[PDB]
């Protein structure tokens, strides 16, 4: 798209590595480690595709 | 019967449909008396899950005492969906 | 293939023009092809205004993106371009086109051209 | 940007060619450029789609070639209606997404 092509997302960073084949359809707020966050995006949180 | 069809309410679009000759069990059925013994193996690996299946027609015994006969499983059912299956439950009655 | 242009002949220094172009023909299961609309004053070279895709998505020039309105179908008869808040300088002609990533404009309609009234 | 001579002229026949050129800066890897002619009171028209592929209904006396920054058509054997207001269109990423030439007007010797 000349404008930039926005329909294909990818990810970026998950809680591990994945198995052979599999399929990682769940999509959440993805949080660092030990820090209480949930809900909405901020502080070592943003949506991870 | 059909007691209680509508165990499953919302669908969207279905893809594969495949008729098969019904499963082997005795005509009606009563309490006691319990005859057939049905096992599954349930495997996943590789993104690949899988159902091995036997079926044993006839038991004439005391309850309890499972036997120490020994058969194997053909392979029934191999499935390439490649998901997290967490959830797979059948229903008694 | 055929395509259709209309528009007004005269406009007042404070109406919208509305563009309409008609495309007869194309292969409409492919990506990135769509209709584009194109201008030029006489004395000046031609400038780009909007394309539209198949998926919705409309593409204007940039820092005129509130004074330009696009109607699509969806039902692959006609594409309608209203344009609000006109100044004399944008009296002008204008061509529908097809509007591929290789052929920047592959077919060329007649256009209609237009001018204000004051 | 992209910029071409605003006008030229020669001998009917032959002995022309028509160059474009820009800042490479601006200039996004420099594909997908194509050569177009506007007609007064026409319709214009496709000829040369990405430098050097040529489309159908086009004859072999147009052809185009690009060297360094710089990209050029030539066509031999000119006629009496050859004239022509051959425009080079091209993408540009940092401004507006595509660039439409700077004019030209071809004109004959033959009157
Ligand atoms: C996904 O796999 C995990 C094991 O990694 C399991 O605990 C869980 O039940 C599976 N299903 C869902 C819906 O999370």
């Amino acid at each position: 798209k000349v404008s930039g092509n926005y329909n294909y997302l990818y990810r970026l960073f998950r809680k591990s590595n994945l198995k052979p084949f599999e399929r990682d359809i769940s999509t959440e707020i993805y949080q660092a480690g030990n820090k209480p966050c949930n809900g909405v995006a901020g502080f070592n949180c943003y949506f991870p595709l | 019967m059909e007691s209680e069809f509508r165990v499953y309410s919302s669908a969207n679009n279905c893809t594969f449909e495949y008729v098969s000759q019904p499963f082997l069990m005795d005509l009606e059925g009563k309490q006691g008396n319990f005859k057939n013994l049905r096992e599954f193996v349930f495997k996943n690996i590789d993104g690949y899950f899988k159902i091995y299946s036997k079926h044993t027609p006839i038991i004439v015994r005391e309850p309890e005492d499972l036997p120490q006969g020994f058969s194997a499983l053909e392979p029934l059912v191999d499935l390439p969906i490649g998901i997290n299956i967490t959830r797979f439950q059948t229903l008694l009655a | 293939i055929t395509l259709k242009e209309s528009g007004p002949t005269l406009v007042k220094p404070t109406q919208t023009l509305t563009l309409t172009c008609a495309f007869s023909g194309f292969s409409l299961n492919t990506g990135g092809a769509g209709v584009g609309w194109i201008r030029q004053p006489p004395g000046k070279a031609l400038e780009w205004l909007a394309l539209i895709y198949w998926d919705g998505d409309k593409r204007y020039n940039p820092s005129l993106k509130s004074r330009l309105a696009i109607i699509m179908d969806t039902s692959k008869n006609r594409v309608v371009l209203t344009m609000t808040n006109m100044d004399p300088v944008d009296t002008a002609t204008y061509y529908c086109a097809h509007h591929k990533i290789e052929y920047i404009f592959d077919y060329w309609g007649q256009g209609t051209l237009v001018a204000v009234s004051s | 940007a992209l910029t071409q001579p605003a006008s030229v002229s020669g001998s009917p026949g032959q002995s022309i060619t028509v160059s474009c050129t820009g800042t490479s800066s601006d200039l996004g890897n420099f594909q997908y450029v194509s050569w177009y002619q506007h007609h007064p009171g026409k319709a214009p028209k496709l000829l040369i789609y990405e430098v050097s592929k040529r489309p159908s209904g086009v004859s072999n006396r147009f052809s185009g070639s690009k060297s360094g920054n710089t990209a050029s058509l030539t066509i031999s054997g000119l006629q009496a209606e050859d004239e022509a207001d051959y425009y080079c269109c091209s993408y540009t990423t940092t401004t507006i997404p595509v660039a439409f030439g700077g004019g030209t007007k071809l004109t004959v010797l033959g009157q």
